[PDB]
């Protein structure tokens, strides 16, 4: 019972080192596709920060994930920035999560005024008023709730029958790192031609000593056509001059 | 900045006190104003700074301020006090007006 | 006027414009520069005198 | 006394953590107009300020009276406000909800590390928020001129860029009660930089204020010659609005064809022609749930205001 | 109505005052509608290549120094 | 603009977009020929005068 | 003190009008002054204000076509209006604030509130 | 081709319903037009139409 | 490279690669028309020594 697909629930993760092989070990997945990054390469990446939204939605649903599907769930509920760096995941654990009536804790708000802002998370319950009668608590005609009870049976198929989804969102930094791929951190070499990874700026060259003053904010450095000619060294804290072989 | 009145319609008789209330939307400190607006003559100002008095009435007329929450307060409802009250927020130049009160024997 | 003769006034055109780098000012100091010489070169065909 | 002063030039900062070493940077963002005016608080007092798009506080007290703020919304118990509050020796952030300081019953946010108030004196504080993030930056520096703010150059240097997504709309200070400032607004400008050796601004030219400086930000240089140099174009912006559907307002059925029973075979398709009519397409979406509303000519959502011939 | 503008200066080190010129907008049918500060006055002047403002107009006769258009030009003489 | 939403309307603003720079290159490219050309004309009628 | 308005009458749409608030004992040289616009039986609805400094702040909805001005004394302001679209038929009144002062790079906030009313005008169109 | 529907299938046998429109955006000639409160006409001054 | 697989990396490799060569051609194409004037100006400087 992560939450209704609205009023999701948002976790943020930072400040570790994590593998995704552990995700490949759980349970079968309904769609693994998904729309950042190739996942081949995700073990090796380094991140701001991630966020994890997790929630359930119908098999119906499950195809408007996608920032340019939307239209039936997440009209009033959730929407992306049609960018959406990193990429979800599917895996319809609602086999063992049902009921013989109905799930009645589950809700979803369709009665809303109009279109809702990417990421975002109405909370408010107002009378809609949907018509031409001055409502005040009546909750007949022109008067509605903003939700939508519905059960769930397991004898339904395809479509009724619950499911669960969750979303990933990515930032591709590259001042702040806090979330990193798990690779063994080898002995640092200078003064010949070598290929570099610093934290991700795969690239080659040789590394010399600088004697730039990188306050502590500063971290990297820039020059015409977006070459970086100098980094801090993420362990040792040393200042570092790269230049072409 | 929105406001509402609760509740819309007043009806009470003589020797009795009012208990309307507005509830704004966002923080407009103690910058408001109650407005008697007679059935079709003019509007009138009684309370204004949610706590001070114009001086054009007696004392059975008072505002209470708590939070984003106001109150007004008549100490008799006599005969001659029957309109409508309106609240209206001063924090900001666009005045906005609150949908009405109506007061009934 | 290159920003007005591509898109007329739609600021989404512009948007997409500026992602195609320094196109606009080539052409402008082309156009500039031969206002220029055609300016000057009335002028030591006839002020001589 | 809530009398205007100058604020010359001053409010600059780092805009990106990238560091180089002599260019003349070109950046578009939120600060503080030059040779600006900005609103002497000298203190009944604390008043509840709004809170747009940034905030540039100052202050040049050093008793210290003057501890953390507060930033809300509703300033209740219906919407969280931080609290930030300098201690003698820490700084402390808390997030959720709060009515007066005194319940902060639900939610709890926290976060502590060195004071700012280390250190007549000057000090600044740059507020912004955006894409639930919320950065300030400060830099402190001597001055003995009085109640004025000096004719001088200094950038700021971020100092957390913690985030916390929540909407900001209103500013209060925060004084000791046992035991003044200026406050001006910062708008969307466009600005140039001059990174000297080391990352040191050292000087800066807004682009909007003075034709001069429109010239000097056309051409990136901070010296101009005899000329005739050309600049931006101008355009008359419009006023009103008129739209002017036909005269007709007859609405065709549009919904037999939808409510109905044995249509045709999927051969010898019956073919419907509807015309001469004003109709609207949100009766469609009151209908039978749609097994794929997924189509191909035109986006949905602009069919309802639309001219056809048939 | 649409157009372009310039800006006509002196060298930095001799000064900050500046002119600008309107392209073809024949000044009073439309010479303003922040930058545009310039009094919308202060001896606005017509010419045949656009509406100048800032400058005056002499009687007098010299050298060309910055190049306007339509046998005008303009200086920084003291006086 | 009032058919589509910009996510496919990005793929045909982009192809006027590269079509008009395409056109409007030309016509510097060959402005600045011609008036290489009057150049040299004037030349010559400067010394012949 | 005490202020009354004039000018109204039954105008086609697309028209023009002039309204009138004269005032006897609030000069009008220094002074803070609002109109408001009332339809019938639908509550009040602040349209234009102008300041003592001079400047002007319309409502989002009646934008670009009314346009509040005042007399250099003779304590009379004039609103005038351009094309309507038969919504505007509704009694008008003018009144006068209490003050604020001028935050720079916003608008004018703290105010107290309207201290004396006029008896308004209906303006109507057919 | 002959056949039946029978309720007791699934997907892929069951009958289905559709209906398909076709536009034409044409100019010249126009009948059908989306519900807008017509607003009235102005003249002489920098406007949307 | 290190963000994506090839079939999904062609499309951006390929618009970086056409981008590029568009931005190269030109500075070849000045500088030919540069190259001819001073070979003029060359010219004249022979003939007067
Ligand atoms: C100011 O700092 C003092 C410590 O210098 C804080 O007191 C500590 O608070 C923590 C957190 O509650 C406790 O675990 C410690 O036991 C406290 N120590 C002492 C000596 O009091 C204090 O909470 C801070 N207050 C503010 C307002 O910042
Ligand atoms: C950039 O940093 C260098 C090194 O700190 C600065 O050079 C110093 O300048 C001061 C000014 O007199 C000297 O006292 C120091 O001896 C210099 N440092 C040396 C020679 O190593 C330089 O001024 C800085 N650039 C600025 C501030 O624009
Ligand atoms: C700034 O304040 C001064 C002092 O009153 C005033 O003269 C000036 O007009 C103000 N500037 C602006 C832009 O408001
Ligand atoms: C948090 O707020 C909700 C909504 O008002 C309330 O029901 C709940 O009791 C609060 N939690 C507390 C007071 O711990
Ligand atoms: C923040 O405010 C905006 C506009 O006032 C609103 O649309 C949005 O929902 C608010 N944020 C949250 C989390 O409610
Ligand atoms: C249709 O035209 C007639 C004649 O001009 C006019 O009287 C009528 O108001 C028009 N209808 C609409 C809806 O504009
Ligand atoms: C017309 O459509 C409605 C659905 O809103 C349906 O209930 C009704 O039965 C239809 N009319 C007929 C004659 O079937
Ligand atoms: C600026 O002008 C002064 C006097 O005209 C001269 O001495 C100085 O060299 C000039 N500056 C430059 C950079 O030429
Ligand atoms: C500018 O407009 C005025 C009034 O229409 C006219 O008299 C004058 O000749 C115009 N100037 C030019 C250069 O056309
Ligand atoms: C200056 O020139 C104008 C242009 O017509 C002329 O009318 C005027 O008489 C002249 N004045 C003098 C003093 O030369």
């Amino acid at each position: 019972r992560f939450a209704s697909v609205y009023a999701w629930n948002r976790k943020r993760i930072s400040n570790c080192v994590a593998d995704y092989s552990v995700l490949y070990n759980f349970a079968p997945f309904f769609a693994f596709k998904c729309y950042g990054v190739s996942p081949t390469k995700l073990n090796d990446l380094c991140f701001t920060n991630v966020y994890a939204d997790s929630f359930v939605i119908r098999g119906n649903e499950v195809s408007q994930i996608a920032p340019g599907q939307t239209g039936n769930i997440a009209d009033y509920n959730y929407k992306l920035p049609d960018d959406f760096t990193g990429c979800v995941i599917a895996w319809n654990s609602n086999k063992l999560d049902s009921k013989v009536s109905g799930n009645y804790n589950y809700l979803y708000r369709l009665f809303r005024k109009s279109k809702l802002k990417p990421f975002e998370r109405d909370i408010s319950t107002e009378i809609y008023q949907a018509g031409n009668k001055p409502c005040n608590g009546v909750a007949g005609f022109n008067c509605y709730f903003p939700l939508q009870s519905y059960g769930f049976r397991p004898t339904y198929g395809v479509g009724h029958q619950p499911y669960r989804v969750v979303v990933l969102s990515f930032e591709l930094l590259h001042a702040p790192a806090t979330v990193c791929g798990p690779k063994k951190s080898t002995n640092l070499v200078k003064n010949k031609c070598v290929n570099f990874n610093f934290n991700g700026l795969t690239g080659t060259g040789v590394l010399t000593e600088s004697n730039k003053k990188f306050l502590p904010f500063q971290q990297f450095g820039r020059d015409i056509a977006d070459t970086t000619d100098a980094v801090r060294d993420p362990q040792t804290l040393e200042i570092l001059d790269i230049t072409p072989c | 900045i929105v406001m509402t009145q609760s509740p819309s319609s007043l009806s009470a008789s003589v020797g009795d006190r009012v208990t309307i209330t507005c509830r704004a939307s966002q923080s407009i400190s103690t910058y408001l104003n109650w407005y008697q607006q007679k059935p079709g003559k003019a509007p009138k100002l009684l309370i204004y700074a949610a706590s001070s008095l114009q001086s054009g009435v007696p004392s059975r007329f008072s505002g209470s301020a708590s939070g984003t929450d106001f109150t007004l307060t008549i100490s008799s409802l006599q005969p001659e006090d029957f309109a409508t009250y309106y609240c209206q927020q001063s924090f900001s130049t666009s005045f906005t007006f609150g949908p009405g009160t109506k007061v009934d024997i | 006027d290159c920003t007005m003769y591509i898109c007329g006034d739609s600021t989404e055109c512009s948007n997409l414009l500026l992602q195609y780098g320094s196109f606009c000012t080539q052409l402008k100091r082309a156009l500039t520069g031969i206002a220029v010489e055609q300016d000057k070169n009335t002028q030591e065909v006839f002020a001589q005198v | 006394t809530q009398s205007y002063t100058n604020s010359f030039t001053r409010g600059v900062y780092y805009p990106d953590k990238v560091f180089r070493s002599s260019v003349l940077h070109s950046t578009q963002d939120l600060f503080l107009p030059f040779f600006s005016n900005v609103t002497w608080f000298h203190a009944f007092d604390n008043p509840v300020l709004p809170f747009n798009d940034g905030v540039y506080f100052a202050s040049t007290e050093k008793s210290n009276i003057i501890r953390g703020w507060i930033f809300g919304t509703t300033l209740d118990s219906k919407t969280q406000s931080l609290l930030i509050v300098n201690n003698a020796t820490n700084v402390v952030i808390k997030v959720c909800e709060f009515q007066f300081c005194s319940s902060a019953n639900n939610c709890t946010f926290e976060y502590v590390s060195q004071p700012f108030l280390m250190d007549k004196n000057l000090r600044e504080f740059v507020f912004k928020n955006i894409d639930g993030y919320f950065k300030i930056y400060s830099k402190h520096t001597p001055v003995n001129l009085g109640r004025d703010l000096p004719q001088g150059f200094s950038a700021l240097e971020p100092l957390v860029d913690l985030p916390i997504g929540i909407n900001i709309t209103r500013f209060q200070t925060l004084l000791a009660l046992h035991r003044a400032y200026y406050v001006g607004y910062l708008q969307p400008r466009t600005f140039l930089l001059k990174y000297n050796e080391n990352g040191t601004i050292t000087d800066a030219v807004d682009c909007a204020l003075d034709p001069l400086s429109e010239t000097k930000c056309t051409l990136k240089s901070f010296t101009v010659e005899k000329g005739i140099y050309q600049t931006s174009n101008f355009r008359v912006q419009p006023t009103e609005s008129i739209v002017r559907f036909p005269n007709i307002t007859n609405l065709c059925p549009f919904h037999e064809v939808f409510n109905a029973t044995r249509f045709a075979s999927v051969y010898a398709w019956n073919r419907k022609r509807i015309s001469n009519c004003v109709a609207d397409y949100s009766v469609l979406y009151n209908f039978a749930p749609f097994f794929a509303f997924k189509c191909y000519g035109v986006s949905p959502t602009k069919l309802n205001d639309l001219c056809f011939t048939n | 109505s649409f157009g372009g503008v310039s800006v006509i200066t002196p060298g930095t080190n001799t000064s900050n005052q500046v002119a600008v010129l309107y392209q073809g907008v024949n000044c009073t049918e439309v010479p303003v509608a922040t930058w545009r500060v310039y009094s919308t006055g202060s001896n606005v002047f017509q010419t045949r290549a656009g509406c100048l403002i800032g400058a005056e107009y002499v009687n007098n006769s010299y050298e060309c120094d910055i190049p306007i258009g339509a046998g005008i030009c303009a200086s920084y003489q003291t006086q | 603009l009032s058919r589509l939403d910009p996510p496919e309307a990005e793929v045909q603003i982009d192809r006027l977009i590269t079509g008009r720079l395409q056109s409007l290159q030309t016509y510097v490219t060959q402005q600045l020929i011609r008036a290489a050309e009057i150049r040299a004309s004037a030349n010559l009628a400067a010394t012949k005068m | 003190v005490q202020l009354v308005e004039s000018g109204g009458g039954l105008v086609q749409p697309g028209g023009s009008l002039r309204l009138s608030c004269s005032a006897s004992g609030l000069t009008v040289s220094s002074n803070h002054m609002t109109w408001v616009r009332q339809a019938p039986g639908k509550g009040l609805e602040w349209v234009s204000v102008i300041y003592r400094g001079g400047s002007t702040y319309y409502a989002d909805s009646v934008k670009g076509r009314l346009t509040i001005s005042r007399d250099n004394s003779k304590n009379t302001l004039y609103l005038q209006m351009n094309s309507l679209r038969a919504e505007d038929t509704a009694v008008y009144y003018c009144a006068r604030a209490q003050g604020g002062w001028e935050l720079p790079g916003a608008g004018y906030y703290y105010f107290y509130g309207m201290d004396v009313w006029g008896q308004g005008t209906t303006v109507t169109v057919s």
